[PDB]
């Protein structure tokens, strides 16, 4: 009638709006919307904060590269978000903190390139780690590389530096990072960009967790992985590129326990 | 403090004057303070898969095109 | 196969101080708990044994003096000898095992082991 | 506090979650739950450090998982006195729960032991 | 309302179909998976459908006993030099692979556990002597409580430590625990550290190992022959089962696929390839 | 002369039809003349701490002086 | 009444205060 | 009756408490308690950022040391509090915020000890420079000193550097620094602390300004300054000293207009 669409959407959070001409509906992980804790939920005492439209915006992480030999990307939250704004302040000053997000993953081409990316959200995303020799021992830095994300590999190669570690995941494709066949990986709130039909995914998390709250600089709730299940391919040319782009919004987000500023080691 | 529920009979037996037919129950009853000592009562419910299956945000209406 | 390397063996005088090492060649997905024995004339002596961590149990001798540490990740085991002995002059060895705090000589393979002299005066 | 009548003071008792570094400075410690207790007639001081945890309870031993923060005690302004006072003194400190305290899982201490 | 064992829906019949309603065209991008049925591309009978679920419900799916651990004893000549006869087991599912793996299709769990224990014992060296009916002791020391330095210390005293004593030969034993996580669900997998390392700190004080929480952190279980030492060496093994009984599980998971490695879920090399060769164009 | 009560329900079974939900009861039965046999009905009370935690005369209210 | 299987009191939700009303401070020499 | 004093208080904001033995009762300047926006009042159009008890709570700030020559000190807010926690951060985001204050001082000695000091809360506190060349000079650095604050002189010296200037307040004490005469600020919300009688001072503060909202960074609305009435005596000694130590909270504090963080010049 009016000529609403699948495909055309706006969201707005904050002081933020992304849009979109090119959507494929959007998923809501599990089929619950984020919320805040429950007082027949709540754990901790004190007064939570909640920072509301300070915190709960959309924030565009740094962006990326598609070509032909990318193997995929992967990302922490709310690891990820751990630099952004208001966000991260508060994140830093609390022990507990929860956050569910809105996950918008862009990219757009033509009506004459090819490809599809699956972008998947999975809940406590632990990957595998580099070495033969040791088992768990990835380090904190390497765990968590914040905004730039990681990537995944069509190779694995053990770590032989038995003086001086490596200590970093090395997270093959095929076994989705943590040795489980790809193939499958559909079983996790996910969407496929594919070129001819859509540029761009939408994924609302719920904050999801064996706790009411947890602490936010320990652990990583959700992981975004994103690898081409379609190669990428742009007429004839031998070497195409198009950019990825990640904008997420945390919502629903509240913390406890505040203190003095948590000062990482980050590298 | 019996707790008498109905079997689902598979193989019925040429009875129905004590067996096979009406229907067979059976009792149970709990001898610990724990419930954690109970036995599993395998009386158990389903649910429909869309949280897994469907979990879009706007309704899926088989018939009519995904993507409008 | 399966390959543990010891390291770490020398002569020292009474009194002095050592530390010994064991790794192994690739990781186990099974070996657990590690253990060190020794040995000089014709009968193997359990020293200690340490699993994952951090319990970790001695002998009515080397209580007190030694200490097994070990790495929770890292397939490999180690020995701090304090207060050493003449009477600790032997081959020492390393071996895996599985869910074993207790000790008993009957492992499969022996690596090599290493030497420790202790000198008198 | 168990100083003379005449002595007078302010102290800072703070409780910080844990996650960060240890407070070793009043500036620090000021940013976590505190009170700042006055000495005068009423001779003591309660701070209540809520229960704010991950895990719905905590390990009865020293874990990191679930560790629990961090208690300390700070000079807020000094402890002053006028002539013919003992310049040094003495605080003593209580710890009980609250209403809301409890304990699971029973298993034996380690608190007692008999050797053969 | 709709229980385990119920029926599944019937087959109803449909005739031909020339529509503009399109069942069959899809798009998967949206992440959503078609809810067709037969009727919906073909033409079908009318079929009153008997089949039910009532097997793969999740209790019924982890309704079967696995093994853990192989705990061992072992006795020596005389005493000669040995004291230290006993077994202590750091309690974890993640010593053998085929609970592991069932374990794993889930990543949050709640469940009471029931504990059987079947105990097995021989003889070592031909030998004319005979030992007498032996009786075990399996004692749970939860995670703090003092662990067992000799075979005959204090610690056996059991005060507080909940402790079965099995006699050879009759029925396994066989407990049941309460569900025992600090968490409102036992975590199966954990992407994080249980230190966050501080920058004014040093490496070492702020290192942890990646995937590892005290939120699994169950304790042990330390099994002792309860007989004084006999002249002719037997030893024991118990096997313990363990069975998930009523059963909660949340967020599925694809299952583990190639040969687990460790407690994490890292992967050694050579073990990468779980599938075989198969031509497309071959059925 | 069965005595039944009810257990407190920890982990609960996908059951509403036989576990989890309807209140789980469990039965007892004494078998014993002698009081000193029966098991531990573990259905104990609890009480103010007051007795050892407030011991004083005059009544603390908390949000009051101590010493007035 | 209350057995020893009984939930604990709740906690409730209270805002800033200002007031002559002291509960921080104490006197244990009461034995209280 | 229960015993409840003007002399004994306690105040609880966020997650910290502070508590009095010897207070003189305490002042609501103007007689208006701290409150947030209201709709018929407001201003700026988007959601405000509440921080709540994420800033609304105690922060002490550095202690000073009173003695025989002390002219006095001053401070100015938010300023004073630009660096404390979340208060601090929620300050540098946004462009506009609005707050009032609890403002604690504390200064405690004996009954062998005399003197008085007057803490006085003055509006918009707009202090007289240094020079005798050039009018309203004072550089932004020296205008916000932070928490540290500034102190009050008992003589004039005018700058005369004319080719480097120093560019700072000259804060004459009997002039209240500004150009009036001292024995006229107790026309300002204030508190005296005498020795003999109190150990503190409690000024509950509005948001005063002429505007409903405004830029925190550029303008403070309010000044906290104390001088010594009576000087600091005791016994029969030349050179006693007390402290003096300030706590002050936030409180109602909103900000509207968030931005990514202003980075000061503050040196
Ligand atoms: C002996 C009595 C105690 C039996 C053990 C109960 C707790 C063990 C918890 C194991 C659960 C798990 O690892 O999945």
């Amino acid at each position: 009638a009016c000529g609403y669409s699948d495909r055309v959407l706006q969201l707005t959070l904050g002081n933020s709006t992304i849009t979109t001409q090119e959507a494929a509906n959007s998923v809501v992980a599990y089929g619950r919307w984020p919320e805040y804790l429950r007082d027949s939920e709540a754990n901790p005492v004190d007064q939570p904060t909640e920072p509301d439209v300070a915190a709960c915006r959309f924030y565009t992480l740094d962006t990326v590269s598609w070509t032909k030999e990318s193997r995929g990307w992967w990302w922490k939250l709310p690891d990820a978000l751990r630099d952004m704004g208001l966000f991260g302040q508060n994140m830093y000053y609390h022990y507990l903190g929860r956050s569910g997000y809105t996950v918008h993953v862009q990219c757009n081409a033509s009506k004459f390139h090819q490809g599809a990316l699956g972008v998947f959200a999975v809940p406590e995303m632990c990957l595998a780690g580099d070495s033969n020799t040791t088992t768990m021992h990835t380090s904190y830095q390497n765990a968590n590389p914040g905004e730039k994300g990681g990537t995944f590999t069509g190779t694995f190669t053990p770590d032989n530096n038995q003086t001086s570690p490596a200590r970093r995941f090395c997270p093959v494709d095929y076994l989705l990072g943590n040795g489980t066949l790809l193939g499958n990986a559909f079983v996790f709130p996910h969407q496929i960009i594919n070129l001819r039909t859509n540029n761009c995914a939408t994924l609302v998390l719920p904050y999801v967790n064996s706790l009411s709250i947890d602490s936010m600089v320990k652990h990583n709730n959700w992981g975004i992985a994103i690898l081409p299940l379609a190669p990428l391919n742009f007429a004839s040319e031998s070497s195409p590129e198009i950019p990825i782009t990640l904008t997420i919004a945390p919502m629903c987000c509240e913390f406890n326990g505040l203190r003095n500023i948590t000062l990482p080691r980050l590298q | 403090g019996a707790q008498v529920s109905s079997q689902k009979v598979g193989a019925h037996e040429n009875s129905n004057r004590a067996y096979g037919g009406s229907t067979i129950n059976y009792t149970t009853i709990n001898y610990y303070r724990d419930s954690a000592s109970n036995a599993a009562s395998k009386q158990d419910f389903s649910q429909d898969p869309s949280k897994f299956t469907e979990p879009i945000k706007d309704v899926l209406i088989k018939t009519a095109p995904m993507l409008n | 196969q399966v390959q543990l390397q010891e390291s770490g063996g020398g002569s020292v005088q009474a009194g002095g101080s050592l530390r010994l090492s064991c790794a192994a060649s690739e990781y186990i997905p099974s070996a657990n708990c590690m253990r060190w024995f020794r040995q000089a004339p014709k009968e193997r002596e359990w020293v200690a044994s340490v699993l994952r961590g951090g319990y970790t149990w001695h002998a009515d001798s080397v209580k007190g003096r030694f200490t097994i540490s070990g790495d929770n990740a890292k397939t490999a085991a180690y020995l701090q000898m304090n207060s050493l002995k003449p009477e600790d002059t032997a081959i020492y060895y390393c071996a895996y095992s599985n869910t074993c705090p207790g000790a008993s000589a009957d492992f499969r393979s022996w690596g090599q082991g290493t030497q420790v002299t202790v000198s008198s005066h | 506090f168990c100083g003379s009548m005449m002595a007078t003071g302010k102290l800072l008792v703070s409780y910080a979650p844990p996650g960060a570094d240890p407070p070793k400075k009043r500036k620090e410690a000021m940013l976590g739950t505190h009170v700042i207790w006055d000495i005068g007639l009423q001779s003591s001081c309660t701070m209540v450090v809520p229960w704010i945890s991950n895990t719905t309870y905590r390990q009865t031993i020293d874990d990191s998982f679930t560790e629990g923060g961090y208690i300390s005690v700070f000079y807020q302004t000094r402890i002053v006195v006028p002539l013919s006072t003992p310049r040094e003194m003495d605080i003593l400190g209580f710890v009980s729960a609250c209403n809301d305290f409890s304990v699971r899982l029973l298993r034996d201490t380690t608190h007692i032991e008999q050797k053969a | 309302a709709a229980t385990s064992r119920d029926a599944l829906p019937n087959t109803e019949a449909s005739g031909p179909t020339h529509s503009k309603e399109i069942p069959a065209l899809t798009a998967v991008e949206t992440g959503a998976t078609n809810p067709l049925v037969p009727s919906d591309t073909v033409q079908t009978r009318h079929v009153v459908q008997h089949r039910s679920r009532s097997e793969s419900s999740i209790e019924s799916f982890f309704a079967r006993g696995a093994c853990v651990t192989i705990m061992t004893v072992d006795n020596p000549a005389s005493t000669t030099n040995k004291d230290k006869l006993f077994a202590v087991w750091k309690i974890t599912y993640k010593d053998t692979v085929q609970l592991r793996r069932k374990l794993e299709f889930f990543t949050y769990s709640r469940f009471d556990m029931e504990l059987t224990f079947v105990v097995t014992a021989n003889f070592t060296e031909t030998n004319n002597g005979h030992a007498l009916n032996q009786v075990y002791q399996i004692m749970y020391v939860p995670p703090g409580a003092p662990v067992p330095e000799k075979w005959d210390d204090y610690t056996w005293q059991t005060s507080s430590n909940p402790s079965i004593f099995y006699t050879y030969g009759t029925a396994p034993a066989r407990i049941s625990v309460p569900y025992v996580g600090i968490s409102n669900a036992y975590s199966h997998f954990y992407d994080g550290f249980s230190k966050v390392p501080l920058k004014d700190q040093s490496a070492a004080l702020g290192d942890s190992l990646y995937g590892a929480a005290s939120l699994n952190d169950f304790g042990i279980l330390a099994v002792r022959v309860v007989n004084d030492h006999n002249p002719t060496k037997v030893t024991s093994k118990i096997r313990v089962y363990l069975k998930p009984k009523h059963i909660r599980v949340w967020c599925p998971r694809p299952p583990r696929a190639v040969a687990y490695y460790g407690p994490g879920v890292d992967y050694k090399d050579g073990t990468l390839t779980p599938l075989s060769t198969k031509d497309l164009t071959t059925y």
